[PDB]
């Protein structure tokens, strides 16, 4: 593949430059997703590809043509998860009953394209983005199919913004946008071998997407390079009237994130080393060993800390994430007018349709989910408090104060796992303490375990994203780990 | 309560 491992800075250059133009790029990707998605090693990681693709890079070239470019990003193809709304292809989030659901474009989209990105299509996700039932398969949802894993077709792709994540690895489109609730952006991403970022809730508008909650929920970028990453932030990153959230951010700017990539990123940082049971995974060791040693030869002053309250928000983490995801669900659905209006509906649409929905799992959270009593209940209340408080508050801020650290950094998680009929055979994470606080994390390839991608998590306070790309860069920089999947 |  002539555009294999090519960074976005490298494809701008050369379409500039004349060499390339975006309908070239774009018919391209769109052969090779023919090659490997469809049929091949049938990654399935395209759940649906956008039939004004095409028309899309003409104009963007003709434009071009015209001396009229929209910047960076300008003819750069990519893919977007499947909860995210985008005409006009559906947005089914993988269930079969959004199959000819098409709404808008959401407003992060609204803001690729006006960037002059080419959207390619739709990825795959675990159903739901996983919140439907208990013992589920990552990667798995009725309308898409099983994603694979391209390093070995028969393990698991992780999730929920799995076919992201392989698309990204396989070279399917120059970058692809993901969501995380709990692990969904840095998970997929490290067990496929690529740069996963997950910004601090506020930063990137979920105005437009299928949601779980409101209160941990984010779009973010997945990109094999930490530049292509930075790439994509600084054009989804904005204030969107339509998502509160966004308005909570301290002193934000046109701030382009592409200004963080410093090679000297990590001289004169304190970073501390988590002290998790994933240090100790099998062939973890070695890899976790010279990561650090990598940090300190760069300037990075590395000692190892342990996460306060680790785990202590898990109760209280559930509580809420059932109760917002009735509440947004429903707001979700009567906003852009769905064929479902309430949880109920789609519990039953699966029931009526177990065979094909209900046939590996079942709809456990959904059930669960229908039968909180709403956001007003002092029990959520104090259980969104509660999560937030232990996770940045008492838990990553008290870690990074107590002896002045910049960031936490920790294998992202363990390697990827044989695809079977019973659920995920999790081996652990230390991504979820940013997940709940709403902190920004972002995971790095930093090797392999018997051929299988293993990741670097970094971890910042609200806000940190641009010291935590400077880390990051710094870091890949000097060891360029990523290794692209054989087929 | 994983990967959502």
């Amino acid at each position: 593949f002539p555009y294999a491992e090519t960074d976005v800075a490298d494809l701008q250059a050369r379409m500039t430059a004349g060499e390339l133009d975006s309908t070239t790029l774009t018919q391209a990707y769109l052969q090779r997703i023919a090659a490997l998605d469809r049929t091949g090693p049938r990654l399935r990681a395209v759940i649906e590809l956008n039939p004004d693709a095409l028309k899309e890079a003409a104009e963007r070239d003709r434009e071009r043509r015209d001396g009229r470019l929209r910047g960076p990003l300008h003819g750069i193809p990519l893919l977007l998860k499947d909860n995210i709304n985008a005409a006009p292809m559906a947005t089914s989030a993988g269930s079969l009953a959004l199959q000819g659901f098409r709404p808008d474009d959401a407003y992060l989209v609204r803001r690729l394209r006006d960037a002059g990105a080419v959207v390619l299509g739709k990825t795959n996700l675990s159903e739901w983005a996983n919140f439907r039932g208990n013992d589920s398969i990552s990667g798995w949802s009725a309308r898409g199919g099983q994603t694979r894993n391209p390093y070995r077709i028969s393990h698991s792709p992780c999730g929920s913004s799995s076919g992201s994540a392989v698309a990204v690895a396989a070279n399917l489109a120059s970058v692809a946008i993901g969501t995380e609730t709990d692990g969904s952006i840095v998970c997929p991403a490290a067990i496929n071998g690529v740069v996963g970022l997950k910004p601090t809730v506020g930063l990137v508008s979920r105005d437009g997407i299928i949601p779980i909650s409101f209160s941990q929920d984010t779009a973010g970028p997945m990109a094999r390079s930490v530049a292509d990453a930075a790439a994509v932030l600084t054009a989804i990153a904005g204030r969107d009237d339509a998502d509160p959230a966004t308005a909570t951010m301290p002193g934000r700017a046109v701030y382009d994130y592409t200004a963080r990539l410093d090679p000297q990123g990590l001289r004169g940082k304190r970073i501390g080393l988590l002290q998790t049971p994933l240090l100790k995974y099998r062939g973890m060791p070695p890899l976790i060993e010279q990561a650090a040693t990598e940090l300190r030869r760069a300037g990075a002053v590395v000692v190892p800390v342990e996460l306060p309250n680790q785990g202590a928000w898990a109760e209280a983490e559930r509580t809420l994430l059932l109760y917002e995801f009735k509440a947004g669900l429903e707001r979700y659905f009567n906003t852009h007018r769905a064929p479902l209006r309430s949880l109920a509906d789609l519990i039953a649409f699966n029931q009526a349709h177990s065979k094909q929905e209900l046939g590996l799992f079942g709809q456990e959270l959904l059930v669960e989910a229908d039968a909180t009593a709403g956001l007003a209940d002092p029990a959520y209340i104090r259980a969104r408090s509660d999560a937030r408080r232990l996770a940045g508050p008492e838990g990553i801020d008290a870690a990074l104060a107590a002896h002045q650290l910049d960031a936490l950094v920790a294998p992202t998680t363990g390697v990827a796992w044989p695809i079977r009929s019973e659920g995920d055979d999790f081996p652990g994470e230390s991504y979820s303490a940013a997940a709940v606080a709403g902190y920004p994390s972002l995971t790095v390839p930093m090797g392999q375990i018997d051929g299988l991608p293993v990741g670097l998590l970094f971890m910042g306070t609200a806000w940190s994203e641009p010291k935590l790309i400077e880390m990051a860069y710094a870091y890949e920089q000097r060891t360029r780990a990523r290794r692209p999947p054989h087929f | 309560f994983x990967l959502f």
